[PDB]
């Protein structure tokens, strides 16, 4: 991978979803999600495994039938307004499709047993890249047609996508098959509050965006994929396995930390609404999120675990590679909720 | 005495009250911003004498 | 018997701690286990198509 | 021998090490230390002088107040003859019987 | 500004650097095969910087003040009292052994560093694709257990994939009464008492596994004594060589920017030699961990950053 | 909404299922994803046609010429899981299982 | 509660209209707290480094507590801005709208028939 | 001295933090400017002054 | 959703075997779906034996189904009070006996006449009070 | 409020950076002196709440249990000097850390006076205690205990999430002071009762009742030993004010609903004071008779009534302490024998003279005998109980008469008979250990001279 | 302080939080109105610019 075909690969895919948030009309926005399918397909081939090329391949068909949904969608709505602008659909049923089209990149419903395996094969930092950019084109696609969404249809792909994602991720150990089940679950928890006020989504997907960053930077600062390796590391990185242990607080929503305002805003609103029920069923849910939560807090910080003979030379050497914004993207997603009302400034 | 050393080692005894007298200053601020009922009270209508201007602080 | 052993440390935490713990055992390995075929992946896919197509009727 | 392991430490007393120690600390002069500032407000003027701080606290409910002014109002009834309580606290005249 | 994305954007290409001068060397052979002598004879003679055996104290040797540590404090193994006690099996063999591969992994990275930083080819005592011969002779006589094998060619498979080899290794081939004499002329009491099995057994294990393992990457020159002491020859027909097989000759300026990434960065040079996989000798309590560390952290320049540690004498922090 | 908008539509939703429902094969089954694509531009270049819009005209060809582009990357990727694996069959396509 | 409201202008931190407001004051306790909000990242950064957490490089920590506080400045105008807004068209929609909003009536105690419940 | 590699942040590097304070001098005067500014703009444009 | 009205337009103890009937579909369709799932993401061996599976699933469904249905109706019936919770309590946990007997262990059976028990009550719980599980955008 | 919280949380840089060995001194030091400061908010005007700001009140509910907490935070400050001399100081200053977060969020609860920050700071109690009791426990089932403390609590909490903010929605204020004044009788509709179900169930969850109370014995079992009595101690009492605050919306509804938990707690408080009989771990035989009180402050709450809740104000000021009272012997007594069986160490007068003499008047306080505070706080219960349902004195009788079997058995059992005579290593009891007891008993009795204080805010 | 200073300080903490509190009911009240019936400020979801038609003579007439 030569850096410099690194960083046009970069900002290939940036400005892909760029056009996906900028542009009105819905070719762009196909053009916008294509562009940034083919200029993700290779950063996450860059370590060349096999595990990669399944990751890879995977992730190309799913996203590749998906962007084709996305087109009939588009051409439907077309067929019945002849309007290309994105707003409030005319056709039900092209309605419906752009929503399992776009829920299929996203990995909501059971178009959702594409990303923990993927982000199984890739590196960690591809991981990041694709849990956190490769979500925004999706959500800002999904908060301008707002108007005319079955509720129902929204409502329950967001229950299925917290409600496996919670499940899923209790009999995972790889740190990155966990974090997947935890972003199903948080993408699950956006979705349910998309329909009823955009301004909540777009909040819970701020606080999970730097949740994430905050908790990739994390790992590939304590280089470990299994909950055994991050257990040795609560030796070398005493401060970091810290830090791994109170954002693995903010994980669940416990408060006052970061993680407890997107749930309180979105069961609010919910409640606002008269959906008293639904709320509910997150609510009691995220325990299975925080149970997962709590095995890697106490396989990370709160027992010691026995580490190796070898491992004590690694005390000789010290991370080289700053991995900048790293202090800031954990206070960010630590202590935010005396800051609530800057939500605001979303809206 | 070495007195530099001493505060050196010992001065953390002296934060926690001046952050009680803090906390009292910032009460008294409070009570400053919350002045509605100026003598607006329905029981304590005393009339404000001509010496003094206030009724609490 | 009655009062502890059998009501304490047998009955009140086997319903609502091991039971709830045991249902969420017996549904995590069949949500958690599939072999990554991307056969039976897709037409997952498939019957929920027509699921949310035709079988509910999202769109009536 | 299955891990490389410390075996458990013995549970040092302070007291056979240190005689005339407090169960404080290792070091005797802050173990004196710690004595004094615990046998002091702990037991001083927190424990004492916050005992005459609540005992001699001011009027509790108005309590005292209430029990002082409540026999002025006695004698002023008593007085027409009219007693000391009444069946209604608020009054029904200026009330309206609705129907 | 370490080698970095913009060190190789700006214009910084290894390729202009490597030159017939940049043979990784490697002598091996028994203990005590005089191969010591050969790589000290042959790095002088073709102007190739000579890197010392790695050993248990290779850290300190490597980083920090460079004075050895404790054993407790580096290693907890023993090689006088693996020579003194082989089947005890309280852990020194396979932690030894352990110990003095992972060494041989820094050696070996901090070669490649060299090499890809200035461009003069490295000569080393034993490498990553050699040491295995010692625990596989020490698995002969019992030394160390089938499960410790096992995870010793797992983390071998693990580590050595990302390495690509040496240009040539010189065997110093020594018959073992020759040996057995070398060690009753050195000396140091702890290895008199050497099993003439293991002496002959390693030399099996390099024999028949080492270098038909290596011949196919690598050019093979085996040696005798004989002609070890002989430094003209030795270093003559290593300057007459095509070094054309292996996947040294075929690597473009990619990799080598790749390669010197890792190298660059030991900590994850040595990441899988964490183990991540419990055994008994292997294994370290972690109540002897944390006690470990609070006797190693209050160590001198080991607290704090380089530069940043103020008990060793560093200035200017505040505006550090 | 005649005839011609139905067999489009209809071919469309076969090669959904040709694609989706996985047989044995994944070069046939890019194939058909490739097919549906070609059976969108036929579809979109009815309307554009029919309704004179002018400008719309040129949005097939651009319709076009991202769609092969996935397709010049699919069959890329085909061939780097055939040289490793040995086929296309994906039934063996399953080393990413935990 | 507003994206599709007249006359806004895209990609505009701080409108014009908003200056009519009252700037936060620069001890505002949101303010400070995100004043103090910049301390905890620097705090953590030297933590992250092995460096000396309580004394390393305070011109890092001087950027860390000054660039939070200013980020936190303009973003309480907006956040009192859209407020406003939220409680400007909010009066401006009742005024407007009479019908929608009847003049309850106010009825004291001595007139409601609420039953009191024996809690025994 | 010690470590026989020269420290990574073993010298002063004078040109960072020479920005830094720089910076957070002028995010300063800006600020408490644009303050000054914000309040007397609020004072003229709805009566006050 | 027609199915379900089949059930919502026929009121508790009238007709109660209309209501059965509905119930039996009703069973049967979520038991095609999940027949649909397990013949879809578990993979079987023969189609004998996958049918069997399909078989097994959906006369499972359409046994607490039918129970319920007829059950719930009879209890509107004979106490002639169809606003019950306990209506469906009864009928619905039934069905949570009748499910542990399909699987043929009455330790899950007398586990799920409280859940499926309670999930019934609150179901019609819900549609006398016009409690929502999916609310419209409405503020 | 500012007095008292603002010292609290700039304490905390103090412990943080203090020397090594100073910070155990200046932590107690500075504990003393801002309950110094808290005692001073025992007064109370009339019938209004002492008020302080938009976002800070307080009352005669509250201050007993702030000036509680500010008086326990030095006990398991020194109480730690024993359990965490051998611990790395940064680790140490971390400890103290948790203590004085706990003990912040805690004074932020009670003073709370809007009803969902009283929720966030209710539930930020947990992170500290779930720290602790995973960190610093000792055995092995400390991760389950972990487990079931957190996740019970929280399957309690989250209902209460979903109300109150239903309830902010609906009424249009949480503010403690409007939704009383603003009450409207909660209906008998089919949505009321599962409204006082969410209202309540999270209170009930850390207020262990029968059935729903394993939390409790599996967790403080192998707690820290400082940690222990703070659980014990307070945080069953912020679901006693929560209690207290939200029944004022609760009713008519809470006339009838209340029945089943009601009968629940007293039957329970027998099972629990029946299980009580027969513990192997001196600990387990504390958090039980704990849960006993606990049932009986439960029942004081639902009846409704003046002296029901005078009881209970009174109920758990001197259950907290007696509990703290009894954990601080267990840990002195275990951590002499490095065991927590229960007979394994009888006869212990025999060899600390004035360690059984501080178990005879724990005990007598666990028995709650007259005139101390338990007695009288038990005693307005058994007034306002027997006013309720006339025969409530037969299940309480048994209760009151359950309660000494098991107490003074403990003493029999522990400090009466001889030692056995396997253990040698019992050393003379150290003045740590029976200073703080002293600490903890005469102010036991200070207060009970003095109990307008913490009598109620109905007074 | 005189019980005065309390009861002076918090009859205003209660109009302000009363104040607050009618304040939110007619925020939802408003808030529904304004998502049902639309004619507002907010709440008004985008539509076609009337720019972009062009009124120019064309090739054909009568378009
Ligand atoms: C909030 C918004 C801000 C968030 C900031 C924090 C998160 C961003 C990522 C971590 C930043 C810190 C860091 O050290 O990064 C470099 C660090 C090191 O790079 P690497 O690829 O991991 O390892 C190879 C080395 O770079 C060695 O060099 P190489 O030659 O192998 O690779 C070249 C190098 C760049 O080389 C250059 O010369 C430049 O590549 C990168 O840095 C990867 C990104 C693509 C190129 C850089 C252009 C970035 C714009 O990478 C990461 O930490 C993650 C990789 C991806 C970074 C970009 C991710 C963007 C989208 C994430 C979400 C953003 C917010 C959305 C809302
Ligand atoms: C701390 C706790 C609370 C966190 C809340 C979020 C804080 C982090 C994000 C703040 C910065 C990003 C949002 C503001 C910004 O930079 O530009 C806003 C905006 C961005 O332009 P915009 O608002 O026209 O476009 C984006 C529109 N949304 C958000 C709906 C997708 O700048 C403006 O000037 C607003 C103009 C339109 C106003 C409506
Ligand atoms: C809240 C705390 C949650 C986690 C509690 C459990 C982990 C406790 C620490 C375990 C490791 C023990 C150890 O030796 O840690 C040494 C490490 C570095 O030492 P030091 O630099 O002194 O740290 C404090 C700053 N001076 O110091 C530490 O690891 C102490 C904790 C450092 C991080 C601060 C606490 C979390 C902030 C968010
Ligand atoms: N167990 C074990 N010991 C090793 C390994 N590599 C080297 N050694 C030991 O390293 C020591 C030194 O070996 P040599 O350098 O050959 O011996 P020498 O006596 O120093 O003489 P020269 O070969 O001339 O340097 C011997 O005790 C070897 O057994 C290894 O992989 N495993």
């Amino acid at each position: 991978m030569n850096p410099i075909i690194y960083t046009t690969l970069i900002m290939t895919v940036m400005s892909g979803t760029m056009l996906v948030m900028i542009s009105s009309h819905w070719l762009l926005i196909w053009i916008g999600f294509e562009m940034n399918l083919l200029a993700m397909i290779p950063v996450l081939m860059k370590n060349f495994n096999p595990r990669a090329t399944e990751a890879a391949t995977k992730y190309f068909l799913t996203q590749a039938t998906a962007s084709m949904m996305l087109m009939m969608a588009i051409i439907i709505n077309l067929l019945y307004s002849g309007q290309w602008t994105i707003t409030k659909m005319f056709n039900p049923v092209a309605m419906t499709m752009m929503t399992m089209a776009l829920a299929m990149k996203l990995g909501l419903s059971p178009f959702h047993f594409w990303v923990p395996e993927v982000t199984q094969g890739i590196s960690l930092q591809a991981g990041l890249l694709l849990l956190t950019w490769q979500k925004l084109a999706p959500l800002s696609v999904l908060c301008q047609i707002s108007q005319s969404i079955n509720p129902n249809l929204m409502l329950t792909m967001a229950m299925l996508s917290i409600l496996i994602g919670g499940w899923g991720g209790l009999n995972q150990t790889q740190l990155r098959k966990i974090m997947a089940y935890s972003s199903i679950a948080h993408m699950g928890w956006m979705t349910a509050v998309l329909p009823y006020n955009t301004t909540m989504t777009i909040l819970n997907l701020l606080i999970y965006i730097t949740m994430t960053l905050a908790m990739f930077m994390l790992l590939i600062h304590s280089s470990a994929t299994t909950t055994l390796s991050l257990s040795h590391t609560w030796n070398k990185m005493p401060v970091i396995t810290s830090l791994m242990m109170v954002t693995l607080l903010s994980m669940g929503g416990l408060p006052p930390l970061s993680g407890f305002m997107p749930k309180w805003m979105i069961i609010q609103e919910m409640t606002k609404n008269e959906s008293i029920i639904m709320p509910t069923l997150m609510a009691m849910t995220a325990l299975l999120n925080l149970y997962f939560y709590m095995r890697l807090a106490y396989s990370s910080s709160l027992t010691m675990f026995p580490s190796t003979n070898n491992m004590k030379m690694k005390w000789q050497f010290e991370h080289t590679k700053q991995m900048k914004l790293l202090p800031t993207m954990i206070v960010l997603s630590t202590l935010v909720l005396p800051m609530t009302p800057a939500l605001s400034s979303l809206n | 005495m070495n007195v530099l050393q001493i505060v050196r080692d010992h001065w953390v005894h002296i934060l926690v009250p001046v952050g009680f007298v803090f906390g009292c200053y910032l009460d008294r601020r409070s009570d400053e911003k919350l002045t509605a009922f100026r003598n607006k009270s329905l029981l304590f209508k005393r009339e404000l004498r001509p010496n003094e201007e206030v009724t609490w602080k | 018997k009655s009062a502890s052993s059998l009501l304490d440390l047998i009955w009140l935490e086997t319903i609502l701690p091991k039971t709830t713990s045991f249902i969420q055992m017996k549904m995590s390995i069949m949500v958690s286990n599939q072999k990554g075929l991307i056969k039976l992946y897709f037409l997952s896919f498939l019957i929920t198509i027509m699921i949310s197509m035709t079988l509910f009727n999202y769109h009536e | 021998i299955r891990l490389q392991e410390d075996p458990d430490p013995e549970d040092e007393n302070l007291y056979e090490k240190n005689p005339d120690s407090h169960g404080y600390d290792k070091d005797p002069i802050v173990d004196l230390w710690n004595m004094r500032v615990v046998f002091f407000f702990g037991f001083s003027i927190v424990l004492v002088l916050g005992s005459t701080f609540v005992a001699y606290l001011p009027d509790y409910r108005m309590q005292e107040w209430a029990r002082r002014e409540a026999e002025r109002l006695v004698k002023y009834r008593e007085a027409n003859g009219l007693p000391l309580m009444e069946s209604n606290c608020f009054d029904p005249n200026k009330i309206q019987l609705p129907e | 500004l370490q080698y970095g994305p913009l060190a190789f954007v700006l214009g910084e290409r290894t390729t202009r650097k490597l030159t017939e001068t940049s043979k990784v060397i490697t002598v091996d052979g028994n203990i005590c095969s005089g191969k010591g002598r050969l790589a000290r004879e042959i790095a002088e003679k073709l102007g190739l910087r000579h890197f010392p055996e790695a050993g248990i104290h290779y850290a300190d040797s490597t980083t920090g003040d460079g004075k050895p540590l404790d054993v407790q404090l580096s290693g907890n193994c023993s090689l006088e009292k693996f020579y003194d006690d082989p089947k005890s099996n309280d852990g020194n063999s396979y932690r030894l052994q352990s110990w003095l591969y992972a060494s041989r992994l820094l050696q070996y990275a901090d070669a490649l560093e060299h090499l890809l930083s200035t461009g003069q080819g490295v000569v080393l005592e034993r490498s990553i694709y050699s040491d295995f011969v010692f625990l596989e002779a020490m698995y002969r006589q019992g030394f160390i257990r089938k499960q410790c094998v096992e995870h010793y060619n797992e983390v071998k498979k693990v580590t050595a994939c990302e390495y690509l080899p040496p240009h040539v290794v010189v065997y110093v081939d020594v018959p073992v009464p020759e040996i057995q004499s070398r060690i009753q002329k050195k000396g140091n009491p702890h290895e008199m008492k050497i099993t003439a099995a293991y002496l002959q057994d390693i030399e099996n294990a390099y024999k028949k596994t080492f270098l038909p393992e290596m011949s196919e990457k690598c050019e093979v020159l085996q040696y005798s004594a004989r002609e070890a002491e002989d430094a003209e020859k030795v270093v003559e027909d290593i300057e007459y060589l095509k070094c054309d097989k292996g996947p040294w000759p075929d690597q473009d300026d990619r990799t080598f920017h790749r390669l010197r990434m890792l190298v660059q960065n030991k900590l994850e040079v040595l990441n899988y030699t964490t183990i991540p996989v419990y055994l008994p000798e292997i294994t370290i309590g972690a109540h002897q961990s944390d006690r470990v560390f609070q006797k190693f952290t209050e160590l001198p320049g080991r607290k704090y950053s380089p530069g940043y540690n103020e008990d060793v004498g560093d200035k200017w922090i505040w505006l550090k | 909404m005649p005839l011609v908008y139905m067999n489009i539509i209809m071919a469309f939703a076969i090669a959904l299922a040709g694609l989706l429902m996985y047989r044995s094969h994944l070069m046939s089954s890019l194939l058909c994803l490739e097919g549906m694509m070609l059976s969108l531009f036929i579809m979109s270049t009815l309307i554009i046609l029919n309704t004179h819009f002018t400008l719309a005209n040129m949005m097939p060809i651009i319709l076009l010429v991202f769609a092969a582009c996935e397709a010049a990357l699919g069959l890329s990727l085909l061939v780097m899981v055939s040289n490793t694996y040995g086929t296309d069959y994906v039934q063996n396509l399953n080393l990413l299982q935990c | 509660m507003m994206s599709g409201r007249p006359g806004r202008v895209p990609l505009q931190f701080l409108p014009n209209e908003a200056r009519s407001l009252p700037p936060p004051k620069l001890t505002d306790p949101r303010l400070v707290y995100m004043g103090f909000l910049g301390y905890c990242s620097g705090l953590i950064d030297n933590a992250i480094r092995r460096r000396p957490v309580v004394s390393a490089g305070l011109h890092r920590q001087l950027l860390y507590v000054t660039s939070f506080v200013f980020f936190g400045y303009y973003l309480l105008k907006r956040q009192d801005y859209m407020y406003a807004l939220r409680d400007h068209d909010m009066f401006a929609y009742v005024k407007s709208h009479p019908e929608d909003f009847p003049e309850k009536d106010k009825k004291t105690y001595g007139e409601i028939l609420e039953e009191f419940h024996p809690v025994r | 001295k010690f470590y026989i590699r020269e420290p990574p942040h073993g010298s002063p590097d004078w040109l960072k933090v020479g920005l830094t304070l720089g910076t957070s001098v002028f995010l300063w005067i800006y600020l408490i400017k644009q303050h000054k500014e914000d309040v007397l703009e609020y004072k003229r444009r709805n009566g006050l002054e | 959703k027609t199915l379900l009205h089949k059930y919502s337009d026929i009121p508790e103890g009238t007709e109660c075997h209309r209501k059965a009937y509905a119930s039996t579909s009703i069973g049967g369709a979520t038991g095609l779906i999940v027949s649909a799932y397990s013949i879809a993401l578990k993979p079987p061996a023969s189609f004998l034996e996958g049918v069997a599976r399909t078989g097994r699933y959906t006369f499972t469904s359409a046994a607490i189904g039918a129970i319920f249905g007829l059950t719930s109706c009879i209890s509107a019936q004979v106490r002639e009070k169809p606003d019950d919770p306990l209506n469906y309590f009864i009928g619905g946990c039934a069905g949570g006996l009748t499910l542990g007997a399909r699987t043929r262990s009455y330790g899950i059976g007398a586990a799920a006449c409280a859940y499926m028990g309670l999930t019934a009550a609150l179901v019609k719980m819900g549609q006398l009070e016009g409690w929502q599980v999916f609310a419209e955008p409405k503020v | 409020m500012l007095k008292i919280i603002i010292p609290t949380t700039m304490l905390l840089p103090m412990t943080w950076m203090s020397k090594h060995n100073m910070i155990w001194i200046n932590a107690t030091v500075h504990s003393l002196l801002i309950s110094l400061i808290s005692l001073s908010l025992l007064n109370q005007l009339g019938e209004n709440s002492l008020n302080f700001s938009l976002t800070f009140f307080s009352d005669s509910l509250s201050a007993p249990l702030l000036v509680l907490t500010t008086w326990l935070l030095p006990l398991m400050l020194m109480a730690s000097q024993s359990h965490l001399s051998k611990e790395t100081t940064t680790r140490k200053k971390l400890y103290i850390t948790m203590l004085i977060l706990l003990q912040l969020f805690l004074i932020m609860t009670f003073t709370a006076t809007e009803l969902i920050l009283f929720y966030i700071l209710f539930e930020a109690t947990l992170v500290p205690t779930l720290i602790i009791i995973t960190r610093w426990g000792n055995q092995t089932e400390r991760l389950n205990a972990g487990l079931y403390f957190l996740f019970y609590t929280l399957a309690g909490s989250l209902p209460l999430l979903v109300a109150l903010v239903y309830i902010q929605n609906t009424t249009g204020s949480l503010n403690f002071l409007i939704i009383h004044y603003w009450s409207h009788p909660l209906s008998n509709s089919w949505s009321n009762i599962f409204m006082w179900l969410a209202c309540i169930m999270a209170f009930m969850v850390k207020m262990p009742l029968y059935g729903l109370h394993l939390w409790l014995p599996k967790a403080h079992v192998e707690a820290p030993i400082a940690g222990s009595m703070v659980l014990a101690a307070v945080l069953l009492k912020l679901g006693g004010y929560g209690m207290m605050r939200i029944t004022t919306i609760l009713n008519p509804l809470t006339n009838y609903m209340a029945y089943p938990f009601l009968m629940l707690s007293m039957w329970g408080m027998i099972m629990t004071s029946s299980i009580c009989l027969r513990q192997t771990d001196l600990k387990s035989l504390i958090a039980y008779s704990s849960v006993s009180h606990m049932a009986l402050v439960i029942v004081a709450i639902m009846i409704q009534t003046p002296w029901s809740f005078m009881g209970a104000t009174a109920l758990m000021i001197a259950h907290g302490l007696t509990s703290s009272m009894l954990f601080c012997l267990a840990n002195t007594n275990y951590e002499r024998v490095h065991s927590r069986t229960m007979i394994l160490a009888r006869g212990l007068q025999t060899l600390l003279p004035l360690m059984a003499t501080w178990w005879l008047m724990a005990s007598l306080t666990n028995l709650a005998l007259p005139p101390s505070i338990n007695l009288i706080g038990e005693l307005f219960i058994i007034t306002a109980s027997f006013s309720w349902s006339n025969i409530t004195i037969i299940l309480m009788g048994m209760n009151m008469m359950i309660t000494a079997l098991y107490s003074l058995y403990m003493l029999i059992t522990t400090q009466r008979g001889k030692y056995t005579h396997h253990i040698n290593n019992i050393k003379a009891s150290f003045t740590r250990e029976n200073a703080l007891m002293a600490l903890h008993i005469l102010p036991l009795l200070l207060l009970t001279l003095n109990p307008k204080m913490i009598l109620g805010p109905l007074y | 302080d005189g019980p005065e200073k309390n009861y002076e300080k918090t009859m205003a903490i209660l109009q302000i939080e009363a104040e607050k509190a009618e304040l939110r009911l007619k925020e939802l009240e408003v808030r529904r109105l304004m998502r049902a019936r639309g004619d507002g400020p907010w709440y008004q979801y985008p539509t076609i610019d009337k720019a972009l038609i062009d009124h120019s003579p064309k090739t054909t007439p009568d378009n």
